[PDB]
């Protein structure tokens, strides 16, 4: 069967749960045409080729099969296919309403080579009232900036807790899915800001266990036991806590690194205790991940951390 | 013959009834091929888990004995970038098989080291043809992989051996060897090795050398612990005595004809008296938190270098500033 | 059983050249009607075929069709011993794991035979060739070769076109680009220079350079060849035999 | 602009050989009264220089001298589909970006057209030929490769060595040593294989021997080969064209250069 | 001393081409009757043995043996300046560092001289030739080349088998066998193509096809080559020559020996 992230992929621009700002704006664009030249930057997973395609779908119509020119980083687009290819279907005659114009996608923009990159500014320029060219990128310093010149720049940027557990939302109420608080809040920690990872890991999930609970995501998706590790640091006895990362962390197969980072972020994100006490539990774990990155990441360094975490909290 | 491969690569499981460890994977696999519904598998584990040879049996009760023909197996080994995606496995997705008829197995070993354009690449390749082919992706790190090409397959984790299968190997390896060990013995390696079976059979085969004899004797702990190297758990607990109960030029001396008649290393005698003061049953946490700190310090300091014996004498006097508040 | 006897080995050695290097395994059947062989490349963009009748040989007795499969290298390795003039008997039974290649000089002097070992390849012969091509043209195949050895230099790709009384052969990469225009023409000086055309439907389609250059190896074969061109399937090109040809399938670059 | 037709393409394909292997980058320009070419190696010991006047050809229209620089593998890749009888047609306009090869066959048959990109080489023609030179000499080209090949085996340095009346080519390395005496004569039986010699002062100079190697291709061009030397300059090997020359100037060695 | 004479450097090149590759020390001896040479390869299975008689050199002086040993890739590396039609002198004194070889045209003209350093190689020549082999044939050496070409394609190992009226060749490895059956017969239309066969008792002995391969060679210095073999020692392949003869001794495998 499709995946979650495919079959659910949206596309109406309104179905985006991205950045308001910039969905908006290109609802307004799709609304009254005369789409500009475009950029549109940030990190993987976030709804930028979606948003694109939405874009180019309901500005074109019937006519997007004939009006929409994709080109990947799975296809050739180097200098003799934007010589050749990209200046045939530029200098194409289209019948088109009298607001719209043919698009041309490229996808992982960064990736084309500084010759392409060259020959496309004329290109574009030269056919500028009757194709238009939408960029899809990770990294906009890897355009030269002539390009970035002839066109706006739209940097996408993380999705807030909000707009994902809302997303996760619609798809559980489109596909009855027997879910609960935590296991959401996990999936959501797990995710980071990126929404295609939530729907795989939920879809995981839901296959592999069927109840999205946090134990079966801190399980299919096991990665360093998260409410373990708040539990480890919550821990009133030195050798309680030390049981626990031992048993629970160390014997498990999970990573110094991801013990250390969840640790941060448990930290972070804590309130039990003052804010004070975070602040140095939070020194104490930031001098041993500095540590661990140097290679010197073992279960001492660990011990040593929780050791200082616990002479902090001794008055 | 096959009597001239190391341990590792002699013993290195043909058939899925072989591979111990993992049961809850290799069943679901098992069923999965049964039925028909073969997803895109990503195996993710440490090394020495067994997941290429999980794969390489699964290819071979798939295809049969003909596996090395019906599969496209690529590695870190081989060159695997965008444009080697673009022509080899598009070709063979596209293509049909020339020895028989059935769906086809890309077996993407070890492609955590793969570019982010190949992996770009290769997930519209997974995604189109998916009705004539497979994909196998196995990975040590998961955090190399694109979060696209990672929400593509269905993810099993190996876990690291458990004692019954990891002791249940060595008593296949007892009988296919003219050889006996110790259970004792037998503690002691499956405490050295952390689920990781090649290190078993490594050592395993080093014991077996060191025997000297020919093999109507016994493998007792202390063969491993002078064949499988590290300092034995003897010097060990003989410098950690002198350290806590004698003199501290004794203790000095001690230390000093311990770490030079063998040749040891601090930093390994350092982890060895972590390990074995974890057990202590101990007063007020304040000595653990001190001995914690301090020695964690002096590792870190020996992780950049100095002087070997200013850290040695560091190491003693914390232990024992960290001893003295148990009273 | 097999029994095929060539009066000059020289026309099987031929034969073969033109699988070599291409393939790597051929699937050969033989018939009441003659011999039929069959390769497809790795990659599946190229099909060699072929067809040799009864007439073609000086003996052959067929009473039970036999198919054999065989990797191309073996059988050309052991293919430089027919002296060219030698005569070339194909022997196998009705189960083979061989193929017997014995070669004779006329007189009872010195007898060269080899038994080579046989691969088993699943039968499944295709039949992907047209009832009308969109464009059909014969022309020299000396000037072919020539014609895909100069634009081979420019790239890997030679783009063939054709147009009402035009042909036209094109690459272009990165030094530049080149372009061979042949028109048809009839030479009662001598027809088998001449070149035809008949175009239903123009026709424009990109071919893989490497594969034409394996493809002009049959000129050894005759004097002429044959391009059969559709925008729906594989381009034909065709070397014939006297009773029967050589021909080569390659799908376009799509 | 440039139009200059050759009656066989195989005269410029021999001419290409010799620019061929020993450089990289070719800068010809045409003119009024012909085509000029000229090559320097990247250690620039031997510069390739070619005249080509307006009777080599068949046909040559120059109203706007063009010069033009190009990669020399470029060109040689496609300078084998002449049939050497096919007609070749040299052309570009006055400020290219491409040379345009034209082969056609006399009929209106087969016509193979090639567009070579250019290369922007700064224009700066050497003049570094000498009025006189210590001693002169010519002989058979081909007996002049057969000397060359000889001692080429025996050293990366070939000495060429002239005293009145003769001339003596030597090696000397590893396995031994060897030399080549050969001395003046007029042949009537066919002049084209006597050995001329005008000696005004005695010389003795080294090359290496690679580059008397890439040399002796113009052999295929002329029948005899003209050899210059001197102390003060570079030494001159010339081959002969109708109405032109290819021209071959190499350094000699100081003790260590080629 | 040593002073021989060749009238065509090209006998003396193709006599070397036979010892070339498959050996690399040759150990040369001149005397009062001729030059002999002996070279054994390093596994020792294959020894080449030369004779040249007073008769076949245009001019041939010894008053005083000379023995002298050298690298034949050495030898080879100068032996391709015979022009095959120039006369070839070879000439070293009696206490020689090295072995001068001097190529001369007809006229003056061009003198190629080369002085070839010697290697000090204790004198040990071999005498394994027998009074009587199993069996003896010979037949034209461009069949026993066709023979061997065919066969070492398919085995490291080609076994020769004789049988009254009967030799067969025969080679079995992986991709098959094969086997080349020749019968004895007098062809007067010219019997340079017969083969004939004289057996004492049949033999059958396998050898190295890597060595038989080295063998073949000799087809260039004479028509026909002599075999002989036996049980008892190593087969001798002969290749006459105007006075003279290249041998090659060559020891069959026991089960896995060349
Ligand atoms: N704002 C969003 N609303 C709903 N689904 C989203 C959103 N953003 C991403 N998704 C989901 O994530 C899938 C992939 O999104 P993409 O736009 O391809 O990710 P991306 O932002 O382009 O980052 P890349 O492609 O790795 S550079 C979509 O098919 C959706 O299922
Ligand atoms: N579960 C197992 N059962 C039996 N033998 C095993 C098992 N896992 C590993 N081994 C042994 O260890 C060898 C190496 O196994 P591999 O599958 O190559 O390790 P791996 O899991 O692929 O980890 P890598 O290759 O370092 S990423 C095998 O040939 C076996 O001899
Ligand atoms: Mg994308
Ligand atoms: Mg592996």
């Amino acid at each position: 069967q499709l995946p979650w992230v495919e079959k659910y992929r949206p596309q109406v621009l309104s179905d985006i749960v991205g950045n308001k700002e910039t969905i908006d704006r290109l609802q307004q664009i799709a609304k009254d045409g005369n789409m500009p030249h475009m950029i549109i930057s940030g990190m993987p997973g976030i709804g930028k080729t979606t948003s694109v395609h939405c874009l180019a779908h309901e500005l074109l119509g019937r006519s997007y099969a004939d009006g929409v020119l994709e080109l990947n980083a799975s296809d050739d687009r180097g200098i003799d296919v934007v010589r050749n290819q990209i200046k045939h279907f530029a200098q194409k005659k289209l019948h088109l309403p009298p607001g719209k114009h043919k698009i041309v996608i490229l996808d992982e923009a960064d990736s084309m080579t500084a010759g392409a990159q060259q020959a496309l500014r004329r290109t574009m320029e030269l056919y500028s009232n009757s194709t238009r060219f939408a960029f899809a990128c990770n990294q906009s310093n890897k355009i030269i900036e002539p390009l970035q010149s002839r066109c706006a720049i739209l940097r996408y940027s993380k999705l807030s807790d909000e707009d994902v557990l809302k997303r996760l939302l619609q798809i559980i109420k489109l596909e009855d899915v027997k879910y609960t608080n935590d296991g959401l809040e996990a999936i959501i920690f797990t995710a980071e800001g990126d929404m295609r990872q939530a729907i795989n890991n939920l879809q995981s999930t839901v296959a592999g266990h069927g109840l999205v609970n946090a134990d079966n995501v801190f399980k299919i998706v096991d990665s360093p036991h998260p409410l373990i590790v708040k539990k480890m640091l919550l821990a009133s006895n030195l050798e309680d806590s030390i049981q626990i990362l031992r048993t629970d962390l160390w014997k498990k197969g999970y990573s110094s690194i991801d013990i250390v980072t969840t640790s941060f972020r448990v930290t972070k994100n804590l309130a039990q205790v003052k804010e004070s006490v975070r602040l140095e539990m939070i020194k104490e774990i930031g001098l041993t991940h500095m540590r661990i990155l140097e290679g010197v990441g073992t279960y001492l360094q660990l011990a040593s951390m929780l050791a200082k975490i616990h002479k902090l909290n001794n008055k | 013959s096959k009597e001239n491969l190391p341990w590792v690569e002699k013993y290195r499981p043909e058939t899925l009834d072989e591979v111990y460890g993992q049961n809850e994977v290799i069943t679901t696999v098992r069923k999965f091929v049964d039925e028909g519904k073969l997803p895109h598998l990503l195996f993710y584990g440490p090394p020495g888990t067994g997941k290429t040879s999980t794969i390489v049996a699964l290819a071979r009760e798939i295809y049969g004995k003909n596996y090395s023909n019906m599969v496209l197996e690529l590695n870190a080994s081989d060159d695997r970038g965008i444009d080697v995606v673009r022509n080899q496995i598009k070709d063979f997705a596209s293509t049909r098989q020339i020895f028989s008829k059935g769906f086809k197995l890309i077996i993407l070993d070890e492609a955590d080291a793969m570019t982010n354009a190949a992996q770009n690449a290769l997930r519209r390749v997974i995604e189109r043809y998916t009705k004539n082919t497979r994909f196998c992706v196995l990975a040590n790190y998961a955090h190399k992989l694109t979060p696209a090409l990672l929400s593509r397959c269905t993810r099993f984790r190996f876990q690291p051996l458990p004692q019954e299968a990891i002791e249940r190997r060595i008593a296949n390896v007892l009988v296919h060897e003219k050889l006996k060990l110790s259970p004792n013995a037998e503690k002691a390696l499956i405490e050295l090795s952390n689920g990781d079976m090649r290190r078993v059979l490594n050592v395993l085969q080093s014991c077996k050398a060191t025997l000297d004899n020919p093999d109507e004797d016994e493998i007792s702990d202390d063969v491993i612990y002078e064949c499988c190297g590290a300092p034995r758990p003897s010097d060990l607990k003989a410098v950690l005595k002198s350290i806590l109960e004698d003199d501290w030029g004794t203790a000095h001396y001690t230390l000093n004809k311990v770490r030079s008649a063998k040749g040891l290393a601090l930093i390994d005698l350092i982890e060895g008296i972590v390990k074995i003061l974890e057990d202590y049953e101990l007063q007020n946490e304040e000595t653990r938190v001190h001995l914690l700190t301090k020695l964690a310090d002096i590792e870190y300091s020996i992780s950049k270098g100095g002087n070997d014996q200013i850290q040695g004498s560091a190491v003693i006097g914390a232990i024992k500033a960290s001893f003295e508040n148990e009273t | 059983m097999l029994e095929a006897k060539f009066e000059e080995a020289s026309l099987f050695k031929r034969i073969i050249d033109g699988f070599k290097d291409c393939v790597q395994l051929v699937n050969f059947q033989c018939k009441e009607d003659g011999i039929i062989a069959q390769a497809v490349d790795d990659s599946r963009v190229l099909l060699v075929s072929l067809e040799i009748g009864v007439e073609a040989f000086q003996e052959y007795r067929c009473d039970h069709p036999v198919t054999l499969g065989m990797d191309l290298t073996s059988l050309s390795k052991i293919l430089r011993c027919g002296n060219n003039t030698d005569t070339l008997t194909l022997i196998a039974d009705n189960t083979p794991d061989s193929i017997i290649l014995l070669f004779e000089d006329t007189k009872k002097d010195r007898i060269a035979e080899y038994s080579l070992k046989l691969m088993d390849i699943d039968a499944d012969f295709l039949k992907i060739e047209e009832l009308q091509y969109d464009s059909t043209l014969s022309l020299p195949s000396s000037e072919f070769s020539k014609i895909v050895r100069d634009l081979s230099q420019l790239s890997d790709s030679i783009n063939i076109m054709i147009t009402k009384e035009t042909i036209k052969f094109v690459a272009d990469g990165d030094i530049g680009s080149g372009s061979v225009i042949i028109k048809p023409f009839v030479d009662m000086e001598h027809p088998e220079t001449s070149i035809k055309l008949e175009m239903d439907q123009p026709v424009d389609l990109t071919f893989g350079a490497k594969y034409l250059l394996d493809i002009i190896k049959g000129s050894s074969l005759s004097d002429r060849v044959g391009i059969r061109l559709s925008s729906e399937a594989p381009a034909l090109f065709q070397f014939d035999l006297k009773s029967g040809f050589l021909q080569f399938f390659l799908a376009p670059k799509f």
